[PDB]
Order: C-alpha cells, then structure tokens, then sequence
C-alpha cells in the first residue's frame, strides 16, 4: 500500500513540528528525551532538541539538517523556522489536494518570500541608538520580570545598561562590540540589595596591598605578573631585582597573582604598586586586555609600553569590603558589578537576571536594524502579504495567501505556551495590525505584539522586546527554501 | 461493623466494661462506646430472643449432622 | 492484603508436612535424592536442611529456623508447629481487619508473660545419674527405635558423666563418634582416650603395648 | 456501590451540556425512528430509557421535581450527579455511607435555612403585564435561546394574565395551538381554545351552543340500495339535529350530501378535528362523546357559549370563548417554519407558564445566573469548618456540588469554567449576592444581574435542592444487587 | 501525547510513591522481596527496596535518582520526600484533567513552597547547641528505636566530639562542616566500648623499619609525590615529609641527612585527611619553589602499635578539623548505624549553628504548616489558589501513613488532630508513632532538624514541578 507520498512527507514534517511545537518560548514546556541506554535530557530550546533527536524518516531528516544549518548561521529561531516550514508544507499539500499544480505553489512562495523580506527592510526599527533609554530599561526589566528584586530593579537596569554602553568596544569594522566575560558579579555584605550601586571598573576583594594610594594618580601602569615575590635560600631570591627592573621600565601598579612579600609594603608605596592575590585567570586576561597588556610567562628574558596603564586607582573600603579599584584603564574593558546581600547562593536570582539583562542589551545594541517582538512582525507580514497577493493577479494567488496565513502560526504557539487562549490573542494581534495599515493615523500601531509576562496585546517597541533583523530574515529565507525543496519532491 | 467503627475494638471495650460491672452494657451506634443500654431505652423484644435461641440451634445441628449429599 | 494470605498458606503447608514427626511415637519420613541413595530420618533439623521446598517463603522459614535453633539443642519441629499455629490464629483475626501491629503487641506481651511463667516453673532438682538417664532416654527415643535408644542411653550417659568432671561444658573434640560396619549393630560402647582409624603393615609388632610414650611428629 | 455512582455520573454527564441558554441541541430518534432536534433535558431524559436502577431512582426523583416546580430538572440532575461523584471519592477515602448521609442531611437543612436570605423578589404584583413579562424572561432564556425571548416573554405572559381571578391560577387551561406558516415574529396571543374545521357554512355570532362530540367520527337492487343509503343518511343527520342541536364537532371527513344535510338545519360541519380534542372538549365545555349518530341526547350533550371561526393567522380556525368562567381557557397561536423548532418554543412557553404559577405560589424571588448557587456554596463552606466531627467533609462536598452548576453553565457558554468560577467566587465576597456570570462576553467576565432581571424562583429552587439531596442520600444507601 | 504523557509520568510516580508509603515511622511494616531464583530477603528500609526494585518508566527512574541523591545530602527523610511528591502529583491529577495548563500549576506550587519556607521558619521552637540534656533528647528522638538502644552512650560521645572536630570557619562562623574528613577507624576487636576519640588524624601505615625517629615537637608535614628533591627539600628543612614513593635503607639514611621522615604505599584517602589536619601545601616543581613551599603541620606526633599492627599517630594537630574517632568492637553490624547516626548528629549541629531550631515531629509540623496555608489561601485570589490549597491538603500524607501503620483508624484520628489543631493557636499537637494517639510533642520529646525538613519540602516541590513541566517523553522507544 501507499499513495500520494507528498502527503506522507507532510505528515512526517507535521509530526516533527508537533514534537517541538509546545517547547517554543521562554514559558515553553520541557521535554524528556530517551536514548537506547536511557539517558536523561531536559531542555526547552529546540536547537539541542533536534541535535539529540533520533529522526528516521528521510523527509523529516531534511527538515532536521535545514534546522541544523539554520542554527549555524544565527543560533536562534530554529523552532520558528521548523514550525513555519511545517505549516507551509501542510498548506501547500492541501492546495495540491484541491488540484493546484505545485509549480505555481513554489513560484508564489518565492514571490511572497521576496515581498516579505523587502517589507521587513521598510518597516524595521533603528531606535537602539544613544537616545534609547526607557526602552532599554523596560526590556531589561521584562528579562528580569517575575522577580522580587524589581523593587530596586530600575536602578539595576540603569547601572547595568550604563556599564555595558561605557564598556563598548570599537573594532576594525566599526560595529559596536562588547566582551561578555569582562563584567562579572561580586558579592557584598551589610546593606541589602536596595543599595547595590554601579562600579566603574573591575575591583577585586583581597588584601590591602597599599592603602596610601592617591585617590586619582597621574598614571597607574598595570603590570600583571604570575611570579611571586617570596624569599628563598636573575636573582637567587626573586624579591627585589624583578620588581626593581619592572618599575624602572615604567610600570607603576605591578600586580602579582601569587602571594605577597613580607616587606613589600615599603616597596609598593614608593612605586605605586600592590600585590593582589586570588586574581581569576578569566579576569586576569580581561584586565590585561583592558589595560592593553598580556600575561607574562616569566619576567626573565615588553614592560615599558606593552604593560597597560590606568589614569586612577582607588583604595577604599566600600560596604564593609576593601576593593582593588584598578579602573579606567587604557581600553574600557575593566568592569565589575557589586552584589549587595549576604552571600552568592541566595543572590543567584539577581546575578542571573543581571546576566540576562546584559545578554539582551548586548544583543540589541549590535545589529542596529531591529524589529518588534511578541509576534508583531508575523502579524505585520500577514497583513501585508494577503493584500499583496490579492493585488498580484497571476495564478499564484492561493500560494501567497496560504503563505500569509502560515506566517501566523508562531503567535498561536506563543499564546498556547503562555497558557492563554491562542485564537483570541492571535485575533487581537491581527485586528490591531489591521488599522496599522488600513488607517495611516495608526502608523505607530505596527509595533503591537504579545506580552508574554501576562498574555495581553501591548506595544513592544516601547517594551523593548527585540530581535535582530538578520536573524528573522535568514529564518524566513531558510524556511522558504526548505518548503520549496520538500514540495519539489514526489 | 455496620455503625462504621472498628469491629473488635468496640467489643473489647464492651467486654472490659461488662466484666467489672454487672450492668448489661450495650453498644451506642453513634460513638462506638460502651453504654448502659438500660436508661437509653434501647430495649428489644424478649420472646423473639427466646424463640431465636431454639431456632438457631435446631438448624445449626441439622446442617451440621448432614452427610453425603446425593443427586436424587 | 493477599501477600499475607500467601505467606499463611505456605507456613500452614510446612506445618502440615512436619506434623507427623514430633514425639517418640511419631512416624518418620525418608529422603530420596536424584542419585538414588536415600536417607531415613525423623529429626526436624536434617529434614529442613535436606527437603526440597517449593514455596519461596516456606524455604525462608526453614532456613531462618534452622539458622536460629542451631544454637540450642533441638525443638525445630515444635518451633515450626508453633509458628504455623500462631500464623493461623492471627489470620482468623486478620481476616476481619485487625491491623497486624496490634497482633504483634499481643504476641510480645504474651511472650513476656510466658517467659516469666517459665522462669517461675523451672525445676532445679540436683543433678544425678538417674536424671541424666531420664534426659538421655527422652532425647534419644525421638530419633531412633525404642530398644536401640534404650541401649544407647547407657553409653551416652556414661560418656557424659565421665566428661562432666571438668566443671565446664566442652564438646566437639572431647567426644568422638567412630563409624564402622559390623553386622551386629547391638555393639555400642565408649572408649576412653583415643581410637585411631587404622595402622600400617606390621606383623605382630607390639600388640599389647601396655605403657607407651607418644611422640608422633609425622 | 461504585457502579451505581458511575451510572448516575454518566447519566448526568449526558445532559449536563444542555444546561442554561447555551445548551447543545440533541439528535433524538424515538422508538418509531423519527428525527427530532431539541435541547431540553426533560425531553431527552423522558426519551432516555436508561437501565441502571440507580439511574432509575435519580430520573424518577427528577420527575417528581418537575411535578410541582415545572422546571429545574437539568439542575437537579447536575447537582445530584456532582453529589454522587464527590461521594465516590469520599467513600474511596475510607469513610462510611451512614456518616456522609448525616453530613448531607445537615448540609441540606443548613442550605434550606440560609436560602431565604437573598431577597430580590417581585416588584409589586403579578399585574403590570410588561413588568412581569420582563420577570418571566428567566425560563424563556433557559429553554429557548435569548434571540427570541423579547417576543416569547410577551406572548407567554399576556396569555397567563388574561384570568387573574381571586389569586388562583391553573395550567391546564393554558394551551398552545399548532399553526404552521410564516416566521416566529408573526406568532401572537388569543383567548380561548383554537382548532380548525373543514366546511365554510359557519355562523359566527352564536349563543350557548351544544357541542356534539362523536366517539366514532366519520339494476333495480342497485337503485333500492342507493335509496336505502339515502334514507339511512337522512335519518342519521336528523338524529344529529335533534333537540335543536346547532353545533357539531367531528374528526371525520366531509361529503356533499353530508354538508347539504348539515346546511338543511343550518349547522356547520366541523370536520378534521384533532385527535387530542375529544376529551379536552369534554373538560372545557362539559361535553361528552356519542357512540354513534343516533343517540345524541340533551342530558349527554355538550354546552359552549361562543362558537365562531377566527381568521387570525390567515387560517380558518374556530375558537371557543366566553365560557362558564368567562376567561378560563386561553390559547397561544404560534407561527414557524416547521414543528421541530415549534416544539422548543412551546416547551419554553410551558416553562414560562410554570414559573409564573410558582410566582403565584410565591412572590419571593432570588438572584439567578450562578449568583445564588455560589452564595449558598460560600455560606455552607464557611459554616463547614465551624462544625467539628466527621460531617464536615460531607458539608464541603455538598458545597462543591453547589459549585458544580455555575461551572457547567460556564462550559456550556463556551468559556473557561475554572477562570470564571474563580473570578466569580472571589468577587462574591465583596461584590455581593447580585453578581454573576456574563453570557455575551467571550472573555470570562462577571456581571451583576440585579438590573438584568434574570432571577430564578425561590420555592422551586428550595424544592429542587431538597429533592436532589434526598435522591443522592437514597441512592447512596443501597449497597449492591446481583446484575 | 497531549495529557496522556503527563498522566503516564505521574501515574508511574504515584505507583512507586505508594509502593513504600507504609515503610516509615517507628512501626514500619517490613516489605517482601524475591528475585526470580528463589532467593528471599526481608527488608524494612525504603532506600534498599527502591534500589533493588527494577522499573522502566523514565519518571520513576528520575524520582528514584532524586531520592538516592537526597539520601547523601541530608540522610533522614529519604522516604518522606517520595511520599510527598507522589501525593502532590496524585492531587495534581484532578487539575490536569480539567484542562488547565501546567504553567499556572507550577506558579501555584512555587508560591506554596515560598509560604512553606516561612511557615517552617516561624513555628520551629529554638534549640541551643552542645547542651547535654536536650542533645541527648535529640539522640533519643532520632538515633534510638534501632539496634543501638543498649549502646547509645558510645554514639552520643562520638557524635559530641565529631560535631566539634570538623569545624570549618572558612567564610563565616563555623557554619561550614564536612562529614568525610573525620579519621574514623572501624577496627573489629574487643568490647564495643573500646571506641575513643583522638585529636588529629592517624594513619594505618607507618615505616616498615622503626629504627628511626617519627615524633617531633614541631611536626611540619609537607605533601609530596631520584634524590634531587630529597636534598632540595633542605630549602626549609621540614622535620616530616609525606610522600607516595618507596624508601630504601640507603634512601632512609638519605632522608635522615635531609632531616625528613618519608612514608610509602599510602593512599590519597589518608593523604587528603593528613593535609586537612595539618594544613600544609604540596609543591614539587623546581620553579614553583618559594617561601610558601612548607606549611607548619601538626603540633605533635607519637609512635604506638595498637592491636598488633603498625599505626602512625598524628596527635594534637594545629587545626582540629580532621581528628580521629577510634572504634573497636565485635564486628561492623553495629557501627554502620553509628556512622549514619553521627552523620545525622553533625547535620543537626550544623543546622543549629545555621538555624537553631527543631520543628515538632509526629506530623505536628505538617499540621501546623497545612493549617497556615489553608488559612492564608482564603485571602489571596486567582484560579491558582486551587493548587495552593491542594498541596497543603496533600501534605497531610505523613500523619495519615503514621496512623495507618499503627492500627488506629486514620480518618478519625486525622479529623481529631486537625480540628483540635485549628482552635489551638501555638500548640503543634502531633500523633504518637508507637501507640497512634494524640499527644503534644513537647511532652513526648520528639523533634526534627530544621535543615532536613527544609530540604525535604523543597526537594519534593522541585520534583513535582519537574515532573509536571515535562510535556513529552518520546525520543525513540
Ligand atoms: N519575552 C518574550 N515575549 C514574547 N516573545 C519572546 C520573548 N522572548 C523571546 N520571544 C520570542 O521567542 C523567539 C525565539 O524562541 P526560540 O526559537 O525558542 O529560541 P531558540 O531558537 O534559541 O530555541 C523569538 O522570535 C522571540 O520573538
Ligand atoms: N441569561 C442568562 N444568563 C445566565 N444564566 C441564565 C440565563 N437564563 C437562564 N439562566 C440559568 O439557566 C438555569 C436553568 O436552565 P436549564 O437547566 O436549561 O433549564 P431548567 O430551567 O429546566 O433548569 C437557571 O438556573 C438560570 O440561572
Ligand atoms: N516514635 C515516634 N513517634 C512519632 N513520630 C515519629 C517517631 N519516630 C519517627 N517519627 C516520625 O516519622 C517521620 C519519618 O522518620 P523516619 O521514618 O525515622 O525516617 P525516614 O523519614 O527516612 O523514613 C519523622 O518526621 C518523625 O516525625
């Protein structure tokens, strides 16, 4: 037995979608994955799901490698591309089942993809400029939402966005760049989380190497070293010649990762240095690149100019903790965030929220061309493409029409995964975007999407729910290519 | 059992009470507790009990004396 | 709910199997092996150590019973009968609820009372030859024929009263049972010192040794 | 006992979806294999021939409920089913049937003595036809959908207000005449009893007319037989026309000779009489049947005061009015595409009539639409934890059984039951008794309907609660029987 | 798919939850295990039966692993977690069926657990530290009802020293503790009372030839893994150096020339405890040599042979964080219970340092917290309140199983307990575990550690949300 093989391929694609459908979105459910030996696997995102999924049917496999190659380009939306492709496949298979030849389907899908990708460029947003302040803060708070830490959350958002914008790079290409490992969390004791303020640079809690440091020195050349200044029994005891030579080269603040010297206090006040222990290697490289220096395997054999410099060093006790304020180096990379509370363990939620805010702000800072989130883009394309098809004229009317209808599967999945009624929310989105083009007065209504925190229609340009333009463009193009490749098989 | 309480526990309490006291303690079918059963007006008939004592014994011994059922 | 019933049935079956062994007048069973050789015995310990039991928990009962009562002398079949009867009596009350913990508490209280009763009933008549005769007869007539037991009681009691001089009970090495295959089974006595299994190729070397010195040393 | 609970639960689940104005229709195939569409719970249950004896008990309890309240049977089914299904898990916990029985009895008494504390009653009286018609919209919305209630309430109330004599009201006089034709809006009201005849030799202005109801309705030798038949027919018609008989009714056909004989004495030939008319005529004008055509005697002869044909509805129908009570009988004329939707309309009319009669027995009304149900549930479940002993679990379960009904109404409306019941229960603490569920909104929103006037009866609800509780108690007592 | 997958997961959860629901309490029933060969074992422990049983459903395997990993974390309560998770999932049955998404259920459960933590922190009666009387009361509450009834004194003294020889003032005030650095010596032989505690680690190994000095007034133990290192040790000249290489007679005299006493054939199990007791630093790289090569070790050493075997006695250590608890007796059938009891006692001391409290036992704490949630739920609104009440109601499972495996009827006893408990303001009445009768826990002298209770409740709630978060299991068979 066996008939209309394309139907079986479409059913396989639909099954692959239904495996991953409910997992889309931050509030998506988890999945249990079992192998032959019975290993455990719990995850939400579908990229690793398809990475570890055991697919058997060839047509489903094709979707698997298309999702995989989608992952290698932008690393996001693989669930969305798979769902869009499956919906397009089922709609096109239906259209074939009412005897429309698939060549017109493919032509209409290609034309609709081109029309939509051209429409994206004319309806995107570039508000992620220096003037975007409230949107950044509320986007960071939506990333930080469902947390009690939101009482002082606005101050945290302000300080974190200020730190990430100040630490911004300037690469050869010119596009803004930000090092993720440059900033890190740092616990504090005493006053609660409501008083956790900004730290202008990287600070390490260690022994006071030199308390007599000037508040703002004229020049603070950071000289990170690994060799310890300990007495033994080019020098037999590496205590004086190394530090004297590195000071004579020009370095002012000489940092030794190892332990301190017994008499180093006298040397470090007359040379503007200090021996700070427990320097993290992941942070040692960060401070070396901030100053502009590099780690030294050995001081023996550079140090006059290779070792980086800073224009001020502060040695003061803050919130019952003395910190080594090696801040404002040559390159703005040295930064840290103080976490006020009792310990690292109960502050896991706030450090995780700070990390996610950093990630989302760094994602929206680059790729200045941005689009609204929460399904606003899908509703906008669905409004555009139906009318465009109706105004197109040729035999590919139904192809583009079903393309427009299939672009509204993502909002349905988002609404389901948010426990809200899918049909009501998608209908509200589509109706809100109806007047976004029908009535030119409601021109600002184009940025209307789902509020996943509650499941209500709301503007997301103000709310800051943002995605890169390139990610969505390549997602749509990959989905259309996969749909064409599958539909051209019989 | 019908009142819902524990079967053996109620009888244990009743027998413990009746052992020390010559009063014919009874069962109260709302709390599973021993009760004097005289002032509560739970009296049952007498001739019924007297006839029952004979009527149970006769059928008991008759059934217990049977042997080798036959297919007549 | 039903596991208890299964255990009850297995214990009752084991009890019923071991019913017709208790007492000197009780009949004796015989054991057959796959090889063909057979053993004829009545003691409960060997019966439980040699029987091929079907039910699993019955095998549990047999194994644990033998393991515990190896310490004392005997009473194995009596123990099995008593545990089977205990289980049956407890079942007659369990069948109408009666959560097993209450039955356990009753069992423990009865054990305490019985221990005190046995403590106050035990009779401490001073030891002599006659009481040892009686104990030997009672412990021997429950494992072998009547007159064979009567013959063997004198030998065993004389050996034991000989041993008793140390004022401390010791066993194993000090009493040795030799085995041989003479037709006249009526011959059964005790020999002091040691009896060696066999000798060597010596034509009338010493025979009546009388006084001797022992060095051996292999 | 669990099999009986399962049977009652399935029976309740079958008719649960029909609760309220948003009831699903049912495909009803009768014994004689006829198509039938309806949503009324009583109609399907009276057609449902269930087999489990517990189902028999619950259905006959519902029948007794309909006997003296006229409606709410769907409510008692849903309520008793909820009570039994909760009693199922209460028994599964390990409780006894007896103690849950006393708990349910205590809860029922508590509900009965707290019910009269929701006073949203009739305004002034059964009069003010428009006002009471607005009051009578409850059962109309219940059975028929809310689309046609505006006219159905007026048609149903204008007819029952015709004869408000001495405060005594009766149902049997209220009848509905089947008239197919144009749309529903063309339906109207009339006074008396309406049925159609065949011949046109009709006289309108008639004095006291004696109704003649028939128990049994309608070559030389050839000429001799024809003449004999003529003589026999003439003798029969003159026997009919004896004692000055002026009106005659019959379920048979007409004939040219028969109509000639009828017009010989100037008597109308009422023919094609409905099969239901033979004894309703006897009970409405004091008539009686005739074994044949020769023995109409004055002693066994009917008596009607007005016998005239009415052309209302563009159909020829004779209506009897100005009877002995001069207003007792009052029919309702209908108009619709077919009898299928006519049945639901007339059943809604009957429900309105019964609710009005309950109002005659009780001018006291209570809020409806899930208001009183959740109010009683709140009161009972608040009283529950204040009562020590084992009856407390039965009390909370009785409260949950009350909770069940608004959930059923919500899921019939198509909205999420859990969300709306949570919102309604939460608001009822401060948004007091008059709050309740809203039908129109797709979002699960609540709405106060003291202003809406949708208020169900008091005595009917009291009897429904009592009888459903008694039914659940009785079915809980039986243990088993071999089957 | 759909609801069916979650239903299967939670049914497999409930089955293994109620397979051993009777196995806790002082009157636990004994379960029956048979392998398919006739072998028979009689078991009374939940961990053992859950280990030996074989099940295939992934949810059951996950929860069994959760229980197993929670066993080492806290010890006691390893079955109450499973019972609580199973009952919570069994009550979530009724909300999964009425078509509400698992997300609101997870939110309600998390809110309930947040209330759980605060309510537990409220009603817990305070308890002091190291005071003998209520410490022994705790010992009777938890350690007893086992095979150490007639030997509780040895366990008491071992626990009392143990809670004081593993103190870690690393980042706070002694709040850090470990259960693996205690130099326990379980050597059979002699009466069980021969056990004793000795300050400092001791090693089962020593020099093969004792023609040499081992004990010095200032033992500077140095860890180490060719004589070049031997005469490079002279950088500071530590008296004793611990290594893992064999020493010859000429090599031994080379050590004497180097003023060191090396050791051979010593495992890491001894080396790490030596390092903890002495607080030294290991270094062997020639470039890594500095002033920090040698850290001062213990404060004394002794040469002694106990039980006809050569030992090394590191007594009076600089840091009393790795000391010796010697243990001699007939065999090990009593001392595994001693080990678990001392682990429990160290956890009790650690939490009393953290939160010096003891929640009432015998379901009194369960009743208190259930009453707190069922009264708090009345005020807060939302459809999420149904799971909020359901978790509190299902938390009553501990008293019901306690009464169940006692003979008494659970329903009447539970109703009497709850109805009494509501009117009572701050009584925390519980149920006697041996007779199944209501009794105030302060009178009965039964109490539970706060940390283990918090861990049990949090782990149960987390397992519930984990098993209700799963939306599908299909990745193959
Ligand atoms: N807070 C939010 N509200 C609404 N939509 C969101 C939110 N966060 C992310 N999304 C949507 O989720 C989509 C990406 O989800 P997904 O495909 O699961 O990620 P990945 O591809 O990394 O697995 C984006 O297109 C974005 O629109
Ligand atoms: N407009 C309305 N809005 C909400 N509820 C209504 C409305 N109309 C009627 N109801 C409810 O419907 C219930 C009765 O409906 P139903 O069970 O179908 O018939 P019956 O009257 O025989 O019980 C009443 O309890 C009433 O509260
Ligand atoms: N003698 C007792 N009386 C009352 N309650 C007890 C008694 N012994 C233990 N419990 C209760 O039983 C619960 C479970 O403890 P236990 O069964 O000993 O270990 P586990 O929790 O590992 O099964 C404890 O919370 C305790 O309150």
């Amino acid at each position: 037995t066996g008939e209309t093989i394309r139907s079986q391929n479409v059913m396989a694609a639909a099954s692959i979608a239904n495996i991953v459908k409910s997992s889309l979105g931050p509030v998506g459910l988890d999945k249990m994955l079992v192998d032959d030996i019975g290993d455990v696997t719990i995850t939400n995102d579908g990229a690793t799901i398809l990475k570890l999924l055991e697919v058997e049917h060839p047509a489903a496999k094709v979707l698997c490698e298309l999702a995989d190659l989608q992952d290698k380009e932008v690393g996001d939306g693989t669930t969305s591309v798979v769902i869009i492709a499956a919906e397009l496949l089922k709609n096109a298979d239906e259209l074939v089942k009412q005897k429309i030849h698939p060549t017109s389907v493919i032509s209409g899908y290609r034309l609709a993809c081109k029309e939509a990708v051209r429409y994206i460029n004319e309806n995107l947003i570039v508000n992620t400029d220096e003037l975007g302040r409230d949107c950044l803060i509320n986007a960071a708070k939506t990333s930080m939402s469902s947390k009690i830490i939101g009482i002082n959350g606005d101050f945290f958002a302000n300080m974190v966005v200020d730190a990430v914008l100040a630490i911004k790079y300037t690469d050869i290409r010119g596009q803004p760049r930000y090092p993720v490992n440059s900033v890190n969390i740092l616990k504090a004791h005493g006053r609660s989380q409501m008083e956790s303020m900004l730290i202008s640079g990287y600070a390490l809690n260690c022994v006071v190497g030199s308390q007599g440091m000037p508040k703002r020195i004229v020049n603070a050349k950071i000289a990170c070293l690994d060799f310890s200044l300990q007495k033994t029994k080019r020098e037999s005891d590496i205590t004086k010649e190394r530090i004297q030579k590195i000071l004579a080269t020009g370095a002012n603040v000489i940092l030794t990762t190892g332990g301190i010297d017994d008499m180093c206090l006298k040397y470090f006040v007359e040379a503007g240095a200090m021996a700070v222990r427990r320097v993290l290697k992941r942070d040692l490289k960060r401070i070396a690149k901030a100053s502009g220096a590099t780690i030294l395997s050995t001081l023996a054999n550079f140090e006059a100019a290779m070792l980086g410099q800073a224009e001020e060093v502060v040695q003061e006790r803050i919130c019952d903790d003395e910190l080594i304020l090696i801040k404002n180096t040559k390159a703005r990379t040295s930064a840290s965030i103080i976490l006020r509370g009792a310990n690292d363990f109960m502050c896991d939620e706030m450090e995780r929220s700070l990390h996610d805010a950093l990630c989302v702000v760094k994602r929206v800072l680059e790729s200045k061309s941005v689009v609204p989130g929460g399904g606003a883009v899908e509703a906008a394309l669905s409004i555009y493409l139906e009318n465009y098809a109706t105004s197109m004229g040729s035999r590919e009317q139904l192809a583009i029409a079903e393309f427009a209808r299939s672009l509204l599967v993502i909002p349905n999945t988002l609404a389901v995964n948010a426990a809200q009624d899918s049909t009501d929310l998608v209908a509200k989105l589509r109706a809100f975007h109806n007047e976004a083009q029908v009535n030119p007065e409601r021109k600002n209504l184009k940025w209307i999407g789902l509020d996943l925190s509650n499941g209500k229609p709301r503007d997301n340009k103000q709310a800051g729910v943002f995605e890169p333009t390139i990610v969505k463009v390549k997602s749509l193009k990959f989905a259309t290519e996969a749909a064409i490749t599958i539909l051209r098989i019989d | 059992q019908n009142s819902g309480f524990d079967l053996q526990e109620t009888l244990v309490k009743i027998q413990a009470e009746h052992s020390e006291s010559g009063q014919l303690v009874g069962v109260d079918l709302n709390t599973g507790e021993p009760m004097v059963a005289a002032e509560v007006g739970v009296w049952d008939n007498y001739c019924v009990k007297k006839q029952l004592l004979h009527s149970c014994t006769v059928i008991a011994t008759n059934i217990l004396l049977v042997d080798e059922i036959m297919r007549a | 709910q039903a596991a208890l019933a299964v255990n009850i049935s297995a214990a009752r079956g084991l009890q019923d199997v071991l019913r017709t062994n208790l007492g000197p007048k009780g009949t004796m069973k015989m054991l057959v092996s796959g090889a063909g050789d057979i053993k004829l015995t009545k003691d409960g310990n060997v019966l439980l150590h040699e029987m091929q039991i079907q039910h699993p928990t019955a095998s549990l009962i047999a194994k644990v019973a033998t393991a515990q009562d190896d310490i004392t002398g005997d009473g194995t079949t009596s123990n099995v009968l008593i545990i089977g009867e205990l289980l049956k009596q407890a079942d007659l009350y369990i069948s109408e609820g009666l959560h097993p913990r209450i039955i356990t508490e009753g069992f423990e209280a009865a054990k305490e009372k019985a221990l005190q009763f046995l403590e106050e009933v035990k009779v401490s008549r001073e030891m002599d030859r006659e009481t040892l005769i009686d104990v030997a007869r009672t412990s021997l007539r429950t494992k072998v024929h009547a007159e064979l037991a009567d013959v063997l009681t004198e030998a065993v009691v004389d050996s034991i009263l000989a041993i008793k001089k140390q004022d401390e009970p010791i066993d194993l090495f000090m009493i040795e049972i030799m085995e041989m295959k003479h037709k006249s089974e009526t011959d059964t006595s005790l020999i002091r010192g040691l009896v060696l299994d066999h000798g060597a190729r010596h034509p009338d070397m010493k025979k009546r040794v009388e006084d001797a010195y022992i060095l051996t040393c292999n | 006992v669990y099999r009986n609970i399962q049977a009652c639960k399935e029976l309740a689940q079958t008719t649960r979806t029909a609760y309220g104005p948003n009831g699903m229709n049912k495909m009803v195939i009768n014994h004689l294999e006829k198509l039938f569409v309806t949503n009324d719970a009583a109609t399907i249950l009276r057609e449902l021939e269930v087999q489990h004896p517990a189902a028999k008990m619950i259905v006959m309890a519902s029948h007794m409920q309909e006997q003296e309240v006229g409606d709410g049977t769907n409510f008692v089914l849903v309520f008793a089913g909820a009570l039994l299904e909760l009693a199922e898990e209460l028994l599964r916990i390990g409780l006894s049937v007896s103690e849950v029985i006393e708990g349910y009895e205590i809860a029922c008494r508590k509900a009965h003595e707290i019910l009269p504390n929701l006073v949203c009653c009739s305004a002034k009286n059964l009069r003010d036809i428009d006002e009471v018609s607005s009051l009578l919209r409850t059962s109309i919305m219940s059975k028929q959908y809310g689309n046609e209630v505006f006219l159905a309430k007026l048609i149903a109330q204008a007819c029952v207000s015709i004869f408000p004599d001495s405060g005594h009201f009766n149902v049997d006089n209220i009848r509905v005449c089947k008239i197919l034709g144009s749309g529903i809006s063309s339906s109207s009201v009339l006074h008396g009893m309406v049925f159609k005849k065949e011949t046109e030799g009709d006289v309108t202005s008639v004095k006291d007319a004696k109704i003649a109801v028939y128990s049994c309705p309608f070559a030389e030798e050839l000429m001799n037989f024809s003449k004999g038949e003529e003589n026999l027919m003439d003798a029969q018609v003159k026997a009919i026309a004896d004692t000055g008989a002026n009106v005659v009714v019959t379920g048979g056909k007409v004939a040219d000779m028969a109509l000639h004989y009828a017009n010989k004495y100037n008597i109308m030939l009422v023919r094609l009489n409905s099969k239901w008319d033979l004894r309703r005529l006897c009970k409405t004008v004091g008539a009686t049947a005739l074994p044949r055509l020769t023995p109409p005697v004055l002693e066994e002869m009917g008596h009607c005061d007005s016998v005239y044909l009415s052309e209302v509805g563009d159909t020829q129908v004779v209506v009897f009015k100005h009877e002995k009570e001069d207003g007792a009988i009052s029919t309702i004329v209908l108009r619709g595409s077919t009898d299928n939707l006519m049945d639901d309309i007339e059943r809604a009319v009957d429900d309105g009539v019964n609710t009005f009669k309950v109002l005659t027995r009780d001018k006291r009304l209570v809020p409806g639409g899930g208001a009183t149900e959740i109010e009683l549930a709140k009161q009972i479940t608040s009283y529950g934890e204040t009562c020590p002993g084992l009856e407390q679990y039965a009390i909370k379960k009785f409260a949950e059984a009350f909770e069940a009904i608004p959930r059923a109404l919500a899921e019939n409306s198509g909205v999420k039951a859990n969300e709306v019941i949570s919102k309604l229960y939460a608001v009822h603490q401060e948004g007091n008794k008059n709050v309740g569920l809203d039908i129109e909104a797709e979002v699960p929103a609540v709405k106060d309907m003291l202003e809406a006037g949708i208020l169900d009866t008091y005595l009917g609800k009291y009897w429904a609660i009592k009888l459903a509780t008694n039914a659940a108690v009785t079915v809980l007592r039986v243990d088993q029987i071999i089957m | 798919s759909g609801r069916k997958v979650q239903s299967g997961n939670i049914n497999a959860a409930k089955t293994i939850a109620d397979i051993i629901r009777t196995c806790l309490g002082p009157k636990s029933m004994m379960k029956m295990l048979l392998d398919p060969m006739g072998g028979i074992v009689m078991t009374n422990d939940g961990n053992a039966i859950l280990r030996e049983i074989q099940v295939q459903h992934p949810a059951a395997k996950s929860m069994i692993e959760i229980s197993r990993t929670q066993d080492e974390e806290v010890g006691d309560g390893t079955t109450s977690v499973i019972i609580l998770a199973g009952e919570m999932l069994s009550v979530a049955e009724h909300f999964l069926e009425q078509q509400m998404h698992p997300t609101v259920v997870i939110s309600a459960y998390r809110k309930a657990l947040d209330d759980m933590i605060s309510t537990l922190k409220k009603i817990s009666i305070p308890v002091d530290i190291s005071d003998s009387d209520m410490m022994l009361n705790i010992i009777n509450s938890s350690i007893t009802t086992k095979a150490i009834s007639r030997w509780s004194s040895l366990a008491c003294n071992i626990a009392l020293d143990a809670v004081k020889m593993v103190q870690f003032e690393e980042n706070g005030r002694k709040e850090i503790d470990i259960k693996k650095y205690a130099r326990v010596e379980k050597i059979p032989g002699g009466i069980i009372e021969d056990s004793c505690v000795l300050r400092g680690v001791m090693i089962n190994k020593d020099v093969t030839h004792p023609r040499m000095r081992r004990y010095i007034k200032n033992p500077r133990i140095v860890l180490l893994d060719i004589q070049q290192l031997c005469e490079d040790i002279i950088q500071l000249k530590p008296d004793v150096v611990i290594t893992e290489k064999g020493i010859s007679d000429l090599a031994q005299h080379y050590l004497m020339r180097a003023n060191i006493t090396a050791i051979r054939r010593v495992r890491k199990t001894d080396n790490n405890r030596i390092a903890r007791a002495c607080g030294a630093r290991i270094v062997s790289r020639p470039e890594e040599l500095r002033e920090d090569d040698v850290g001062t070790g213990a404060g004394l050493l002794e040469i002694k042979k106990i039980g006809d075997e050569y030992f090394t006695f590191i007594t009076d250590c600089k840091d009393p964080k790795a000391c010796t608890i010697l243990l001699r007796g007939a065999s090990k059938e009593i001392l595994s219970e001693v080990e678990r009891n001392l682990q429990d006692a160290m956890q009790v001391c650690r939490n009393v340092l953290l939160d010096p409290q003891l929640v009432p036992g015998g379901g009194a704490s369960e009743m208190a917290v259930a009453h707190a949630l069922t009264e708090k739920s009345k005020a807060m609104t939302g459809v999420e309140q149904w799971p909020y009440r359901a978790v509190a109601q299902a938390l009553e499972v501990i008293p019901r199983t306690l009464i169940q495996n006692c003979g008494a009827s659970t329903i009447r006893l539970l109703t009497s307990l709850r109805a009494k408990h509501t009117q009572e303001n701050c009584e925390t009445w519980g149920v006697n575990g041996e007779t199944g009768t209501l009794v105030d826990m302060k009178e009965l002298g039964i109490w539970e550690p706060l940390a283990v209770k918090l861990q049990t409740y949090k782990t149960a709630v987390e397992t519930a949300v984990l098993l209700l978060r799963i939306d599908d299991i299909v990745s193959g068979h």
